[PDB]
């Protein structure tokens, strides 16, 4: 029983990482969260838990 | 109401078409696709009518 949650993972696949482009149109996954844009720093202030 | 429609999920299993892609084979997915591009389609349609 698997829960699909937006929280954060705890159960990876045996998939490896790649490094950061940021600043360019990039094909992205984070956690299995998916889609394609340009990456920037944010300089927003996330609540710790966020 | 025409960008909110596109997070209503209708009768899909997911409102996100990444998810049902990365999730489901071909012709799983098809199908759950296919009630997203109907849903879509006729909130668009009512938009445009509008």
């Amino acid at each position: 029983s698997f829960e699909l949650l937006h929280a954060p993972a705890t159960v990876c696949g045996p998939k490896k990482s790649t490094n950061l482009v940021k600043n360019k149109c990039v094909n992205f996954n984070f956690n299995g969260l998916t889609g394609t844009g340009v990456l920037t720093e944010s300089n927003k202030k996330f609540l710790p838990f966020q | 109401t025409l960008v909110k429609q596109l997070s209503s999920n209708f009768g899909a299993i997911s409102s996100v078409l990444n998810d049902i892609l990365s999730r489901l084979d071909k012709p799983e997915a098809e199908v759950q696709i296919d009630r997203l591009i109907t849903g879509r389609l006729q909130s668009l349609q009512t938009y445009v009518t509008q």
